[PDB]
């Protein structure tokens, strides 16, 4: 199961949700062929569209879908979602920035993970290699292998949009400054005029 | 009655070339025929007037001990008494078995390559005769190791048996001493389904055996030793038939190819139909063996040969025979009947040997023997069996479909001298060998399957009717080659009268080169420490330090990729042993400690959190240890009055004090006896067994209910019984009865979170008719 969240939460964008397993560590493993290998296979093929598919409908749209995140929290603290005013600007700002800081923090957690093969920027691009060489290696049951797999690729694909996101509320939020700027000096020149 | 042809010569001479003529094995001490000579015999005269035409003039007496005899000069004085005297033999490979009578052996070299009785043998050594085959109907090396005392037969599938012993796996085979290269243990190729038409004995030697087999595993290597030509005519045709439309047929000719009898000849044919108690299952067997034997002059003698066996079932099954729970978790409750295998699924194993060898007499006594052999050790599986947590709750069910075909060719080369030497005016005896083998192993797997439908509607009254599927192109190929190089030498000093001590050792050269990076190892040292001293007449203590080590695979590296140190062990043996009845009933009694370094474990902590781009997947070393104990008893009781019988108690623990190979019993029991009967009875003969063993369990993964459970196998006995009556001189009928009581048991207990049945009751009905 992968579920796309496209509202703000502490969950990762894109998340894979597993069963728990007590088989993470087996004392003894039959030598010989392993009968998991082709469905090991099978099940990855299955699970690595839907998480690929998942993460590019979200590039393709990530415009959108961020501003209508931003239009959710607007709406959420009784704003409206067209803003005008020099208190409604300012407020807007601030929900901007504290969106553009929660992901900071979230895109900051993942990167901030101890190094290995998981963590690594070319693991998208080394997944089904190394998943394979893992089966192939410890001839054992792939679904320990598969979770991890799906997991890791789910905060892969959480990083690239997260870091992308910043991008939109940074430009976001200098518009607002822009608006703000203007807006107090359309108001200043107006109020000396009034005199 | 035979045709002897000796002129007079030097007395030893004499004795290895009656040997060769007689087709019985000469014992006698090279000191004790020094300068004596051989009076002439010519012409057809029985082995025993032949030996005392021969010794004329030698003052020697003979001991006749059936399929051997020893020769002794006696003195005016009363001779001192060394019963462990090195002694000059006739047959390389020890005395045969056939027509023996007996249950135990004569001499064998299966150990350190010299001629030695079991008492002389300072190691843990079982042998199954001729007539225990014979008379128990162990048609196959299966049914053997299911009666080998020491010996726990586990299966993973129909096709795929793996023996244990001193809480290891037995990856060790020799086929005339010669060793097969170590054998995979999940792809069979052939060696666990060889059939004994064409040996005579399976020698089964326990511990760490590295001295002659090189690179190998613990616990035992199994040599079976081919049927030989002969001097004199014999054959016989046996056809049988049992449950479950099982067929048998087996001929077997021997005997001289010209008038002088320097060309000899044995040829046999076996072959085998079975169905079983289980559903849509049929295997088909054919054996096919022919060698000969050329007398180039009275010392050297050519031997060519070739061997082929060919194992083609058609259902069998994969994981087990049946999965341990069903989609819920809940433990599935199945028939003995139940296969899980679709009908076309086979795990199709073949084998050929092609052989040739040359045996030379030197002046000195030594004789010399160079050994050329071409293997070939195949499979061709299109498998295909119900897998997985099934059934699902509307009695559903998905099959599992891979193929695996693989053959793997050997080229070997073995040379070796073995001879009499005096020291501090004492004889003792060495052994001096080279050997070099060449392997490669080729194989494809098929796991990437063309548009496949591969679900059953129903589970419990499956028939193995799924259509086959379209392999598609190989997803993995194996491409590997073998060169392992070997120096062996041993000495046996005869200290005392009554200490004998062994120390030789084993340098080993090995690489693998192939798809994989190249595995170097050279100068590889294997020790052979042992000793046996002779408390009286009947009684001997011996104590034993041997070695063995594998070259693991490319797969096994740590988390510096570097590969690990090779899996290996040390055999720690204290024992006494007993010989009655001039060597005809033989007792022993053993404590082993088995020490093991470099058990391959996985490493959690890297492979959770793995950081070199090299190694995906890590190991680590880690150090076990078998404690154990084994009585035995093989041989005459009474007059005819035979037995085969043994215990064996083990405890195998790792660096954690964690017990391991649990489904591997720590107490087996095993008595095979049978009787033959005197006077008017003289024709019948009587038979029966019993086989015990303790509690075995394994701890299995409920992936439904997301918990591991112990699945167990309480103790259970096995009861065996037979009887053969002698209607002709020629024609002779049997009867056996296996699983007298109808046990319902397992073979496989959790491998694959599956399990499997032992055969239930069963009979074979045979007929027995000798030319």
């Amino acid at each position: 199961m992968v579920i796309t969240h496209v509202q703000g939460g502490g969950r990762d964008i894109i998340q894979y949700i597993p069963a728990r397993s007590s088989y993470g560590t087996p004392p003894f493993v039959p030598p010989g062929p392993s009968p998991y290998v082709g469905t090991g296979m099978q099940e990855y093929r299955k699970l690595r569209s839907t998480l690929d598919k998942s993460h590019s409908e979200l590039k393709k749209n990530l415009k959108n879908e961020t501003l209508k995140e931003v239009d959710e929290l607007k709406s959420e603290a009784g704003l409206p979602g067209k803003a005008v005013s020099a208190n409604d600007i300012r407020d807007e700002k601030s929900i901007v920035d504290a969106l553009m800081d929660a992901k900071a923090k979230s895109l900051k957690a993942i990167e901030d993970r101890p190094a290995n093969l998981y963590t690594a920027s070319d693991f998208p691009q080394k997944s089904e290699s190394m998943y394979q060489s893992q089966l192939l290696a410890s001839r054992k049951f792939y679904g320990e292998f598969l979770d991890r797999h799906m997991s890791e690729l789910a905060k892969a694909y959480s990083a690239d949009i997260y870091k992308a996101q910043i991008a939109i509320l940074k430009q976001t939020s200098q518009e607002l400054e822009n608006k703000a700027r203007s807006l107090e000096a359309e108001a200043q020149r107006a109020a000396a005029e009034v005199e | 009655e035979v045709e002897f042809d000796i002129p007079p010569q030097a007395l030893g001479s004499a004795l290895q070339e009656f040997g060769r003529q007689a087709d019985i094995q000469v014992l006698y001490r090279p000191e004790e025929v020094r300068n004596k000579r051989s009076s002439a015999i010519k012409g057809k005269l029985e082995p025993n007037q032949a030996i005392t035409e021969l010794l004329r003039g030698t003052g020697a007496s003979v001991d006749f001990q059936g399929n051997a005899i020893t020769i002794s000069v006696a003195e005016a004085a009363d001779s001192s008494v060394d019963l462990g005297a090195t002694m000059i033999t006739s047959n390389q490979l020890g005395t045969i078995t056939e027509d023996s009578g007996s249950y135990t052996p004569g001499t064998i070299a299966t150990a350190t390559r010299l001629v030695l009785t079991p008492r002389e043998t300072p190691q843990s050594i079982t042998v199954v005769t001729r007539q225990n085959m014979d008379d128990f109907g162990l048609n196959n090396i299966d049914d053997v190791m299911r009666h080998t005392p020491g010996i726990t037969v586990s299966a993973y599938d129909t096709d795929r048996n793996n023996y244990y012993a001193r809480g290891f796996s037995i990856n060790n085979f020799q086929y005339d001493g010669i060793p097969s290269t170590a054998r995979n243990v999940g792809y069979s190729a052939g060696n666990t389904l060889s059939d004994m038409a064409i040996y005579d004995r399976v020698e089964v030697l326990k511990g760490a055996t590295g001295l002659l087999t090189g690179a190998g595993s613990l616990g035992a290597t199994i040599n079976l030793i081919r049927k030989k030509p002969t001097h004199e005519f014999k054959g016989h045709v046996e056809l049988g038939a049992g449950s479950w439309d099982n067929y048998r047929s087996e001929l077997d000719v021997s005997g001289p190819l010209t008038e002088s009898g320097n060309v000899r000849g044995r040829a046999v044919a076996a072959y085998q139909d079975k169905h079983s108690f289980m559903d849509h299952y049929e295997r088909k067997t054919s054996v096919y063996y022919g060698i000969l034997e050329f007398d180039l002059n009275p010392d050297t003698m050519l031997t060519v040969g070739a061997d082929y066996q060919d194992n083609d079932p058609k259902g069998s099954g994969w994981s087990g025979s049946f999965p341990l729970f069903d989609s819920q978790g809940n433990r599935n409750d199945v028939s003995r009947s139940f296969n899980n295998g679709a009908k076309w699924s086979s795990w199709e194993q073949y084998t050929r040997t092609v052989f040739a060898n040359l045996e030379h007499n030197f002046a000195n006594g030594w004789v010399g023997k160079v050994q050329l052999d071409h293997k070939i050790n195949g499979y061709h599986a299109p498998l295909g069996a119900i897998m997985g947590d099934w059934p699902a709750p509307d009695n559903s069910a998905k099959i599992v479909a891979q193929k695996y075909t693989g053959e793997t060719k050997s080229n070997s080369l073995d040379i070796y001298l073995t001879g009499p030497f005096q020291f501090l005016g004492r004889e003792h005896e060495l052994v001096v060998g080279t050997s070099a083998s060449f392997s490669h192993w080729e194989g494809k797997s098929y796991w990437n399957l063309r548009n496949y439908d591969n679900t059953t509607d129903d589970f419990i009254n499956w028939d193995g009717d799924i259509g086959k599927p379209d392999w598609g192109t190989p997803s993995q190929y194996i491409d590997d080659k073998t060169r392992q190089l070997g120096s062996y030498m041993t000495a046996r000093f005869n200290v005392t009268d009554d200490l004998n001590l062994f120390l030789g050792g084993r340098v080993v050269d090995y690489r693998v080169t192939g798809l994989n990076p190249t595995i170097r190892e050279s100068g590889r040292f294997i020790p052979y420490v042992g000793a046996v001293y002779d408390l009286n007449d009947t009684y001997s203590v011996y104590a034993s330090y041997t070695d063995i080590f594998m070259p693991q695979d490319s797969w096994y590296r740590d988390s510096s990729n570097k590969l690990l140190e090779p899996d290996e062990g040390q055999n720690y043996e204290i024992g006494i042993k007993g010989e009655y009845l001039d060597g005809r009933l033989n007792t022993s009694l053993a404590y082993f400690e088995i020490h093991e370094e470099n058990r391959a474990e996985e490493d959690a902590l890297y492979n959770s959190k793995p950081t070199n781009p090299a190694i995906t997947y890590a190991y680590k070393g880690i150090k076990a240890k078998t404690k154990g104990y084994e009585a035995e008893i093989s041989g005459e009781l009474a007059p005819g009055w035979q037995v085969q019988a043994g215990y064996t108690h083990k405890i195998i623990r790792d660096d954690s004090g964690k017990k391991v190979s649990t489904w591997e019993p720590q107490d087996q029991l095993s008595l095979y006896t049978s009787y033959k009967f005197k006077g008017a009875l003289d024709k019948l003969t009587v038979g029966g067994g019993a086989r015990w063993q303790g509690k075995s369990w394994q701890m299995v993964y409920n992936n439904p209910r997301s918990r591991w459970e112990k699945f167990s196998q309480e103790d259970y006995w096995l009861v065996d019984l037979m009887a053969r009556y002698q209607i002709t001189d020629k024609l002779s009928a049997s009867v056996n009865v296996n699983n007298v009581f109808d046990k319902t048991y397992y073979t496989n207990i959790g491998f694959y979170t599956s399990a499997s049945y032992g055969d239930p009751r069963n009979l074979m009905f045979s007929t027995r008719w000798d030319f």
